[PDB]
DNA sequence: TATATATATATGTGTATATATACACACATACATATACA
DNA sequence: TATATGTATGTGTGTATATATACACATATATATATATA
């Protein structure tokens, strides 16, 4: 197939974004260096350092330099190796289909000249390479920092320990946070985001003061890469690696989840004064070192950023996109593009991230349609905000649609004079949004969700409104005659008043065996005519997804000839054509319990409501509840004293 | 304060604004008091309030006509 | 848009940011991409660009001489006050 | 030149963003729509509005009715040719 | 080998080939054998057409006009204010 | 050496879209590797 | 010759990381392509 289509598409001699060094791979080849950076705006920067001729006398250039893309994030090789065993009593590593044809490693295997059955333990054999040295110029943001970086020294690890060993890996140190005193003319340069806020936490009057967040490097200006390649060497760091590291590399990025929740309960261990002052003064590091601080830091991070809090039901941006929203329609609620809004809460809420994934996070917080995420959205959709068919990915582009305060809604439930009274967010100095909402409803168990994250999952089905409702009254309520066996029932931990799932906009029926709940989709037979009519799916079901996943079943395509959708915008109706006499082979071969039919057998009309109850905490980190009533029995305090304290 | 403040009638809605507030901090403390735990009543209101504002928000396809 | 978002202090904004605004207070009624690349061109300053007295201050990296003023960072990036 | 001209360049396949009527070509042809729109939101209405299932007994779907994008702007033949 | 501001391209000849440019590439009186090898001179060849108030094209022909016609609407516009 | 094609590049302000990676886990589809045999 | 039985892939959700592409419009320049001259 690639020999069909190379008349248009050639070798790329663009070896990932490659720049070559004067003197790669020839007489002074170990001389040289390999600045891989991140993107296209990062390689602009290093091109734009590496040539001042004369304003840097003593820097560096590229007689003695590349440079070479990263192509974003780096993939994983320790989740798609295996390590086969032959005869001999040898266990040789042999790579995956899709680790070998990755486009981003095999540029820096081509570049290197690096060779995967060789070893490099000798001299002769660390003098065959093209460079001397492979330096990550990445971001000092906790992403860049953390994640990409441990996945380079995890792909060197896992194939060529002995570079690792010998000072071949090699990264920059830059600058996250600069401030500028007014008068002074030096900067207080701070390199992790959390000793920024201990320091400006610290003062007691910071209104002279300007504050530059630095959040790829590329955005660091004249004066400022002048004054950073000036003192290059003096900023390089070397990996040195210890003993202990091979346990580290397999529980950070090893195929086994249960070791990353062992580890990452605890908080990142602080960094002692003998240690910082052999790093700063003998200008190496330990793998092992770097591998419990700063990709530890991002785990947690990518946990907070990744999982909803249990009080009021949101992630992060979430509820920064709640707070702008507050702040933005207070004048009068006219409506804002997508692009525009995002705009805003980018500005006054202190977002340091990409505006693709603002602008995504917008659009699917403003859904709804049945089988959405949100049943409560915040906001009003006004424009195409996608369907139940292709499961919400058909909307517009954020130049298209709007989105709207659904006032009245965001007005009872999260109170305005409440909000003044909450723990708010500090970046930079300013206060941009809380570290949770407490709603007069408990909002986390209202709604659906599925997300992956660092360590754990997240799944939540929705309960009814009804059985809540009644909880909360007869918590709340003196006169209502199920409030003192309630207040018992919390005393000790047993349950009084049902929880029943949301069936709410679903037309299918529920069932429950043994520990878990089924969810049923509902057909119609004839047999005059060999035709079964869906009617209905199970919840959260796209429809053209269930449609090509009943093509791709070949025993299931030989009782089928035509299958046609009738669907309406929000109304499933699914027909399919049988070949004659094939009811009763479906019957006789697809087996009946007395959990599911044998036509659901035949067309998938069933799914288990399976939970993964894990929320984020105030004040920082996991919390792993059982049931939903563990969720709304810690709910209920919070909310008790926010009344008296308003 | 302005000019406009020293007529009759401004001096008559500042009366009327302290006797709405005495009101207001008598029906304050009355329900700092009460049982379970204080805003106990408030907090029913506010479940009867948000639970009709879902129900007017079900009935419009969440477009709030 | 750009007199009047900068009036209270001029502190900086991201490319994208005070492209919403100016699409938001200005009634634009077009894309957002072009939007972005014309704030990012209306700032840069280098030998053999388009604007010789350019309306903004352009804080980052807005391209160079050897490429033409095309390898400038994405607006993520990049900011101008 | 033959190989080239075919193996090589061979027969393809059908384009992208394309549905298919369900009356293309056959006995009723000719009654047919093509609704060509302009991207794929475009798309996204009309796949929207053409399902309207019993809420519209009198307007279109698909057994008579098609879409295909147009792609952005359309490449001019008048000074191609 | 240039700067980011400061352009230094350095060639390398074919040994024994000055002499063979210059009958090649001949010098005329207004650039040399050198920058017509090398592709070191350009005209600066103008296209003076603007847009007017009320809209519509308006052409020039010399910059002496599109001048002679902006110093008027400064003056009414200083006895305005 | 000549007269003559037909395709080819770059600039600003516009119109439309595409794609790679991480993270967890319930579920679906593909063998295949044996173990009685046959 | 059917049976299990332990292997290997494979999309999918939210919140992150880094990129890619077609089209319109005018005019000056360009580098190779072409007759027919012979």
């Amino acid at each position: 197939l690639q020999s069909i289509s190379k008349k248009d598409n050639h070798k790329q001699v663009d070896v990932d974004k490659y720049t070559r060094a004067r003197n790669a791979g020839g007489k002074r080849a170990q001389d040289c260096m390999l600045l891989a950076a991140e993107g296209d705006s990062a390689l602009s920067l290093l091109r734009t350092g590496l040539t001042l001729g004369k304003s840097n006398p003593s820097g560096p250039s590229f007689d003695f330099c590349g440079m070479i893309s990263l192509g974003g994030v780096i993939m994983n090789a320790c989740k798609k190796v295996t390590n086969i065993t032959t005869d001999s009593g040898e266990t040789i590593m042999v790579r995956n289909e899709q680790l070998t044809n990755n486009k981003v490693l095999q540029g820096i295997v081509q570049v290197l000249g690096l060779d995967f059955n060789c070893h490099y333990k000798t001299q002769e054999e660390r003098a065959k390479l093209r460079y001397g040295c492979i330096v990550a110029c990445v971001d000092q943001d906790l992403d860049g920092c953390g994640k990409i970086l441990g996945l380079l020294l995890a792909y060197f690890h896992l194939f060529w320990p002995q570079l690792i060993i010998h000072g071949f890996v090699k990264r920059l140190l830059t600058p996250l946070i600069r401030v500028y005193e007014k008068g002074k003319t030096m900067p207080v340069e701070f390199y992790y985001e959390q000793e920024f806020d201990a320091w400006a936490k610290k003062q007691t009057s910071l209104a002279n003061h300007t504050v530059k967040y630095y959040k790829g490097l590329a955005a660091h200006d004249t004066h400022e890469v002048k004054s950073m390649f000036k003192h290059f060497d003096n900023m390089v760091y070397t990996f040195t690696l210890d003993d202990s590291a091979k346990e580290l590399f397999h529980i950070y990025f090893g195929g086994e989840s249960e070791l990353r929740k062992r580890e990452l309960c605890t908080g990142v261990v602080p960094l002692t004064e003998t240690q910082t002052q052999s790093i700063h003064s003998v200008r190496r590091i330990p793998c092992s070192l770097h591998l419990q601080v700063d990709t530890k830091a991002y785990k947690l991070d990518a946990i907070e950023r990744q999982i909803p809090n249990f009080l009021d039901g949101m992630t992060r941006a979430r509820r920064k996109i709640l707070a702008g929203g507050v702040k933005c329609f207070a004048s009068n609620n006219r409506e804002r593009k997508v692009f525009q809004f995002g705009g805003y809460v980018a500005d006054h809420m202190f977002y340091h991230h990409g505006d693709m994934s603002l602008n995504t996070s917008i659009i699917k917080a403003a859904q709804y349609y049945p089988g959405s995420s949100h049943l409560y959205p915040v906001f009003i959709g006004i424009g195409s905000f996608g369907s139940r068919h292709l499961g919400g990915k058909d909307a517009g582009s954020p130049r298209y649609i709007s989105v709207q305060l659904a006032s009245e809604f965001i007005k009872t439930m999260f109170p305005a004079e409440d909000s003044w009274l909450l723990p708010y967010v500090f970046e930079d100095g300013q206060r941009a949004e809380p570290e949770y909402y407490v709603p007069v409803l408990p909002l986390a168990i209202m709604e659906y969700g599925a997300n992956p994250s660092e360590g754990w999952k997240y799944t939540t089905w929705a309960r009814q409104l009804e059985d809540i409702l009644a909880l909360v009254r007869a918590y709340v309520d003196k006169d209502n005659p199920k409030h003192e066996l309630l207040h018992y029932a919390i005393k000790h931990k047993i349950t009084i008043l049902p929880l029943r799932p949301s069936n709410y906009n679903f037309k299918g029926h529920l069932k429950r065996f043994g520990q878990y709940y089924y969810s049923y989709g509902t057909y119609v037979i004839s047999e005059q005519r060999n035709i079964i009519t869906i009617t209905e799916l199970p919840l959260r079901v796209p429809t053209v997804a269930y449609i090509e996943s009943i093509k791709k079943s070949s025993n299931r395509m030989t009782f089928i000839e035509e299958i046609i959708d009738y669907s309406s915008s929000e109304t499933i109706e699914i027909l399919v054509k049988l070949k004659p006499n094939s009811l009763n082979r479906i019957v006789e071969e697809f087996k009946e319990t007395e959990e599911q039919d044998s036509i659901e057998n035949f067309l998938r009309l069933r799914n288990c409501l399976h939970s993964h109850l894990n929320f984020v905490k105030p004040k920082g980190g996991i919390i792993e509840f059982n049931t939903y009533y563990e969720i709304l029995y810690a709910w209920l305090p919070y909310r008790r004293e926010l009344y008296q304290k308003r | 304060l302005q000019a406009r403040e020293l007529l009759i009638a401004a001096k008559t809605r500042r009366v009327e604004k302290i006797k709405k507030m005495q009101a207001r901090l008598d029906k304050v403390e009355q329900l700092l008091q009460e049982s379970p735990f204080p805003g106990a009543s408030v907090w029913l209101e506010e479940i009867d309030a948000v639970e009709k504002a879902i129900i007017k928000g079900r009935n419009t396809q969440w477009k709030f006509h």
